[PDB]
């Protein structure tokens, strides 16, 4: 599955959003028989932790997932052309690295929990 | 019209080779390392499933071979090493009353052995079998050495660790399954119309023997003849009996055990002496039962070699003790029995048998280089009653056919138990057309 | 008792492979005996080439020849053979097949080191030219 | 390696001759020694094995022994039909190969 | 959970599609402590790889999942009675084994990626 | 992520249902290098087995998931105030421990399988 | 000292160091062409196998057949001098165009 | 260098000789009495590489 | 050939750290030589303090001093130095720097144990007061 892996790394965020399955397929798989086994276990744990997050936001089973959390201009003020047409994901990740623990909290600690309780309350009616 | 629909959990599998785990219900085989078995194992008949089996290309046998060798090595690693025994031995004739059958079989060997203190030596004497003792020169000056001293280090087996085979169940890891062939006439290869899936195999005792298969499974209906190529004389023929033949093996000598301290907490267990007279070890089989068993074997062999063929059973051609005898572990003692009295007949289409046995204390299983095992003496009189459940035969080769016992390899004793099991990998993800379209 | 008979080319050219087959009558090649090849250069003494143990297929070769010598058995013909590669002038010799034998009364640990070549054939004179 | 033997021996008929064999601690001083009788034109005949075991078909004139790294073949009562090349052999544990001696030509 | 496992293996594809949870539950769980541990890790990795695919197609959390990929008669021409009423999954898997890397590509490399972008574009309106 | 973990254990079931992500985030991550590795593998296997169930019921990617399985008064007869307002999850788990293998069967062996076949049959129309 | 059987520079001899002005650091010089070095042990040595225990063999030199000569390595004088000329040009690029590289 | 080496039997010794390089041999004393030791014997155990 | 020169404070107070630097002219401090420090108390014999191996940076210290002694080298100055902590009255001595040397014809296994201090400086008399 090492075909096209990270090929879009230098591409803009828009162009690089059409290759998400290429990278996704490359995330998941005697002292020599222990250290490499630990690496395999670590890879599994890392995969599942990201899957656990995606699930905590209602983004389970999705590579592109939208929510009800507004974008705060204090995180980034760039336009949509300066993000998806004139910037790469590496540059964006560097720009937004100070806010990823805030956004994730809003994804988990505000939305989805409210959405799940609201769905629970709409289903009783 | 039709659309691709995916089904996950599809009952589909492919042939696969994986690592199976062992389960079991002070033993050379680590039955405490294996996981406890399910008190009520499940077997699910796979109705209308036909599966092609091949006992001669079966990774369960190679895995069992590797695991048995590993377990034996693991048992011997913490046991007393017999490095100080490679000294010159002064061996004389045993002074007890020895039957002519064993004249010269035992020698009374004196030697200078180490002690718990490195500046002190002790004079030790022990009885040794001729098979374990090699002359140093031709001159009969009593100077002898142990057979292993030129080529291998010898380690003493722990006297508290049993050599009794305990059934081992092989279990598939999740995502894999073991298929069992339930066809009573299945000859080890080809389609099997009656297949079931099991959590684990039946309990397979790790019995190691040559020529005769002991304490194995019996054929459900008829004696079965199985070979990788019945016309290729380089292959062994595994004969599975449908009735056991009882074999009564004994070591009639009331042996003692002499404990010699060779280092700080390192004890060497020597024969010491024999109480009473000295008689030869032997095995008895019923003469009539054996002859009936061979009659059945020749009928099944004629089914492959011709209805009017003269099936001759001849003895092991020769070379050395291990290849020419029926070897087995009986009560901790290693017997090497002369089976030439069993395979000495000509069957033309138209009381008891006593097998002399030799005993050896220096054991080299799986013909390893650089290592050997010393089997401590077992006190008293050894008696074993075993079931002969099959034969390992080779065709003489080069009107008549002649068969001889063969030692084969150890992937013949276990192969005769694992022949009905296959390991497959589950392929739960399938695609099929349906009229179901995604919104 | 046991009759051995060598058969094969009597002349091999330089850099070719010499293949000699020994037929065994009276004793299976699957027997636990060391089936050996020994050669004697003209005017010289005997040189052991190697052996194959009939009951297992394990082989042993003379360390000076090992890289150029293959020994095998064929139970369906009751034959064993010597395949000597890259023959040179030094390989001219009378080649004999033999049975190392052993003693069935002794352990393999001891009979492995025996040189009791009980049965010999007549030999094939092979000239490298 | 090779086992050292006299290049030739000569003795009168009806007398005894002894053909020596000299090796090292990796062969004669470790393993047993066998002896062969080779006549010109044919394959060698085994005479002695396991140091002093006489092969079937061998007369009582032939016997032998091994001591240390040396061995010898004693031939008593020499007949004129005993003229032959006699060879010793031993298994060499350092080579894991059988080693033959140089060969001794016995004439009567 | 080894109750009914592969019992439907000889049953027709239709009858054998009602037992998917039986097989699904049996897919997921000192040198002796390493080799068997490797087997356990391998089983986990195999499970997750199939789960990763099911997710790449929008079939996550489903045992039966439908898509918008048409069936090509070049892959199989059999009818629906000759597949679901007169054939087993082992026979089908043997018949379709030459096309599974094409169908999966269509499941990943054509549909779902288009579906996810279309959903992303319908949600902005 | 060990912040608030089990803090709601003594809280009522209602109050304790708003902290599900707190516990969920704490479920997923030389003889010394083997035993602890086995523990890590075991933790992964336990996580996936619960995820495998949640998926077998159509509750995949959800922390709160509703079904079509009625509650049987033989399992519990308590009201909704005596469960969610006056009882904790530990007390409930002790009260319902004799029925969890029945309810799960109804979740797997009755609903969802029927729901998946019904969805499969509604999608053909 | 000398790097053997490694990779060659694609274009020019490369001078690499953690800190080119810190004399406690090593300088790795990567050649763009190999310099062939022919090494030999001219003595026709034997091997003597001594058994020191059960299956434990010690391999000793034993003796030498023929005379005894010194082991040595040869390099082409012109190729080596050309290689060092390239090395000093690349070193001067770091230490000065008018520096005497010894 | 000549030395008394062990054998397969613990009650027997053999006289062995071998050539050694000067680099592997360290004098025991100044007196040129031929007594030398291997360079490693004071500080390390030595293991033979498998041939 | 090789010129060593000690430089540092001639008086250190109790409980302070004594720092002496030896400049090396004619021989790199990155050479595989043991650069040593040796001291001689007034009226007493020579006492070895320790060394640093120039080609690796590995050091060895007198076990009675080791917990209070650091030896280092600086290739950019071609200097090596002694850092002796918690000085007391017993530390008054003439401190010398030396090159252990060795022999390039012998293996390190042997030259490690040499005491052939071929080159010496003149020394610094350090009074603890
Ligand atoms: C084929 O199967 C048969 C039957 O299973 C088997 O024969 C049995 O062998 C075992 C072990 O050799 C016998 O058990 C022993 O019986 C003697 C009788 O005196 C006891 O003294 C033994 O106890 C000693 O050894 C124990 C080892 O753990 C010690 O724990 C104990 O303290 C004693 O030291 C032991 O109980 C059993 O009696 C026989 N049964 C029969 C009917 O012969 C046979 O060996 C198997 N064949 C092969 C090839 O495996
Ligand atoms: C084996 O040999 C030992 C001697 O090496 C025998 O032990 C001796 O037996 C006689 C019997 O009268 C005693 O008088 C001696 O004092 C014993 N000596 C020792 C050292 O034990 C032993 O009996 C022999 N065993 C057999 C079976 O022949
Ligand atoms: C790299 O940038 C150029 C424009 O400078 C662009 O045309 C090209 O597509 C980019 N590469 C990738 C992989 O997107
Ligand atoms: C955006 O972030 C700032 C802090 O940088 C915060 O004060 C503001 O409230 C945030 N916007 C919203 C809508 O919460
Ligand atoms: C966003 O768009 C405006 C309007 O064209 C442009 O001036 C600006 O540079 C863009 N990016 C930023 C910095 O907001
Ligand atoms: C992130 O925060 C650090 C301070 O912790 C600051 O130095 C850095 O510039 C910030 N980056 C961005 C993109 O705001
Ligand atoms: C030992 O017994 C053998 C039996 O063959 C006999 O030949 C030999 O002379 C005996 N040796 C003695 C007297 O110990
Ligand atoms: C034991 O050693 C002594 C010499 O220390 C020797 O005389 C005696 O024969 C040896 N005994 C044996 C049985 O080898
Ligand atoms: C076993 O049965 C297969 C057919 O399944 C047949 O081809 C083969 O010859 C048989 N072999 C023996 C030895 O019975
Ligand atoms: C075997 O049979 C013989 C018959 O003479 C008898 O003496 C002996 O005790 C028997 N042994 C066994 C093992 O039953
Ligand atoms: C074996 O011994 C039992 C008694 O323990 C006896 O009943 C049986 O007949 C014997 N079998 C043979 C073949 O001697
Ligand atoms: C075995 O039975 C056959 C007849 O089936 C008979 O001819 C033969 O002599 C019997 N052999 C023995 C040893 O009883
Ligand atoms: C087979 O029997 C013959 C006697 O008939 C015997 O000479 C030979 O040694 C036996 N073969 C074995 C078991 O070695
Ligand atoms: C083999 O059978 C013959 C008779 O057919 C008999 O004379 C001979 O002694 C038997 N051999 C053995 C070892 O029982
Ligand atoms: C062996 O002989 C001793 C003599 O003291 C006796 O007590 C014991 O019972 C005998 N054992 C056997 C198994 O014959
Ligand atoms: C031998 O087989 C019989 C078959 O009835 C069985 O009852 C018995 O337990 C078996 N004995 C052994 C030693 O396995
Ligand atoms: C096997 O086939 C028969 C018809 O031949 C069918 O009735 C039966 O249900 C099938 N078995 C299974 C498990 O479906
Ligand atoms: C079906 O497969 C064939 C190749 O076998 C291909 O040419 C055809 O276009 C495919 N059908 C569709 C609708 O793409
Ligand atoms: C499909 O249905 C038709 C109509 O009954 C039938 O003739 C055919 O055999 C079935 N299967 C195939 C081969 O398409
Ligand atoms: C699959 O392709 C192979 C050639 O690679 C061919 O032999 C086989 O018959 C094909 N199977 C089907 C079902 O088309
Ligand atoms: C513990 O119980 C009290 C009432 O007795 C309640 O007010 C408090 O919130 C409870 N603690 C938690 C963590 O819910
Ligand atoms: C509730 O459980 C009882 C058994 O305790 C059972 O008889 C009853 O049918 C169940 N209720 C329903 C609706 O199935
Ligand atoms: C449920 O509510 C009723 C009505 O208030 C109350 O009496 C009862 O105690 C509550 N719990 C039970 C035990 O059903
Ligand atoms: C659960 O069942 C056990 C009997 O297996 C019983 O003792 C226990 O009280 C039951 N618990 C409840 C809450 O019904
Ligand atoms: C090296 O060159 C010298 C020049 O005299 C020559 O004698 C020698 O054989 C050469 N050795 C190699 C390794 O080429
Ligand atoms: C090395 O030897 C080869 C011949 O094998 C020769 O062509 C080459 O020039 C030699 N190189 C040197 C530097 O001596
Ligand atoms: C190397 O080349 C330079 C000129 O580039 C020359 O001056 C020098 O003498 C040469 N050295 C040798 C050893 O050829
Ligand atoms: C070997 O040991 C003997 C004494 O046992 C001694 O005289 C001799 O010099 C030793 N030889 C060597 C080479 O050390």
């Amino acid at each position: 599955v090492f075909l096209g892996f990270l090929g879009a790394a230098g591409s803009t965020m828009g162009a690089a959003s059409m290759t998400l399955t290429v990278q996704a397929r490359n995330l998941l798989s005697t002292v020599w028989g222990i250290k490499q086994l630990q690496a395999r276990v670590l890879a599994v744990e890392r995969y599942l932790r990201d899957q656990q997050l995606l699930g905590i936001w209602g983004c389970s089973g999705k590579l592109i997932c939208c929510t009800n959390v507004p974008w705060n201009s204090s995180w980034s003020n760039r336009n949509l052309s300066e993000i998806w047409d004139n910037m790469t994901w590496l540059q964006w990740d560097k720009e937004i690295s100070n806010y990823t623990q805030i956004i994730y909290g809003l994804l988990e600690e505000s939305q989805n929990q409210q959405e799940k309780n609201e769905q629970d309350l709409l289903a009783l009616d | 019209n039709l659309w691709v629909t995916v089904y996950y959990g599809v009952p589909v599998w492919k042939d696969a080779e994986t690592t199976l785990f062992c389960a079991s219900d002070h033993n050379v085989w680590a039955t405490h390392a294996c996981v406890p078995t399910d008190p009520n194992p499940q077997e699910i008949h796979l109705e209308n499933v036909t599966e092609e089996f091949n006992m001669w290309k079966n990774n369960m046998v190679e895995q069992m071979h590797t695991d048995i060798i590993s377990l034996w090595d693991q048992s011997l690693k913490p046991c007393v090493k017999l490095t100080p025994l490679c000294v010159t031995l002064q061996c004389t004739n045993v002074t007890n009353n020895i039957t002519d059958d064993m004249r010269g079989e035992l020698k009374n060997c004196s030697f200078n052995m180490t002690t718990e203190l490195r500046d002190k030596r002790q004079k030790v004497h022990a009885l040794f079998y001729k098979l374990d003792i090699v002359p140093i020169n031709e001159n009969q000056n009593t100077s002898y050495r142990l057979i292993n001293c030129n080529t291998a280090a010898i380690t003493q087996a722990c006297p508290k660790v049993s050599f009794e085979p305990i059934p081992i169940h092989y279990c598939a890891p999740a995502g894999f399954a073991i298929l069992k062939c339930k066809d009573k006439k299945f000859n080890g290869t080809g389609p099997c119309p009656s297949v079931s899936t099991v959590q684990c195999t039946h309990g397979i005792k790790p019995v190691v023997s040559t020529q005769l298969l002991l304490n194995g499974s019996l054929a459900e209906e008829e004696v079965m003849i199985r070979s990788k190529d019945i016309r290729n004389n380089a292959k062994n023929i595994l004969v599975q009996f449908n009735t056991p033949v009882q074999i009564n093996c004994t070591r009639p000598n009331n042996n003692t055990r002499k404990s010699i301290r060779i280092g700080p907490g390192q004890w060497f267990y020597a024969t010491g002496d024999i109480i009473g007279d000295i008689r030869q070890a032997h095995c008895n089989v019923s003469k009539a039962t054996w002859n009936e068993t061979l009659g059945k074997v020749v009928k099944q062999l004629r089914k492959h070699f011709g209805n009017n063929t003269i099936i001759r059973f001849a003895n092991s051609s020769g070379g050395d003790l291990e290849v020419t005898t029926h070897s087995f572990n009986c009560g901790g003692e290693f017997f090497y029995c002369d089976t030439s009295g069993l395979f000495n007949s000509t069957w033309i289409s138209n009381d008891s048998i006593t097998l002399p046995c030799r005993i050896k204390q220096i054991i080299n299983m799986w013909q390893r280089i650089g290592q050997a095992m010393y089997a401590p003496p077992i006190q008293g009189v050894i008696r074993c009653v075993s079931n002969i459940t099959g034969l390992i035969l080779t065709r003489d080769g080069g009107t008549t056919e002649t068969f001889r016992p063969s030692g084969g390899d150890m992937r013949d004793n276990w192969r005769s138990e694992l022949y009905k099991y296959k390991v497959v990998k589950i392929e739960p993800l399938g695609v099929a057309p349906t009229r179901c379209k995604r919104r | 008792q046991v009759q051995l008979q060598e058969s094969g080319p009597g002349l091999v050219k330089p850099s070719e492979t010499l293949s000699l087959t020994c037929a065994v009558s009276g004793n299976p090649v699957t027997a636990g005996f060391d089936w050996t090849w020994i050669r004697q250069s003209p005017g010289k003494g005997l040189e052991w080439i190697g052996h194959i143990y009939g009951a297992s297929g394990s082989t042993n070769y003379n360390p000076s020849l090992e890289s150029r010598v293959t020994i095998s058995r064929d139970a369906s013909r009751n034959q064993f053979s010597l395949k000597l590669t890259t023959v040179t002038a030094a390989d001219t010799a009378v080649y004999y097949c033999a049975r190392r034998g052993g003693d069935h009364r002794y352990s393999r640990m001891l009979t492995f080191t025996f040189t009791n070549f009980d049965f010999w054939g007549q030999g094939v004179l092979v000239t490298v030219s | 390696s090779v086992l050292t033997q006299p290049p030739s021996v000569s003795e009168a008929a009806r007398k005894s001759v002894s053909i020596s064999c000299s090796g090292s601690d990796s062969n004669i001083g470790s393993n047993s020694v066998s002896w062969f009788q080779q006549f010109p034109g044919t394959a060698p005949k085994l005479l002695i094995h396991f140091n002093n075991q006489r092969a079937s078909g061998v007369s009582d004139r032939f016997s032998g022994s091994k001591s240390g790294t040396s061995a010898s073949l004693a031939i008593s009562g020499l007949q004129t039909d005993d003229e032959a090349d006699y060879y010793c052999a031993a298994w060499d544990d350092s080579l894991t190969a059988a080693v033959f001696g140089t060969g001794t030509r016995l004439t009567v």
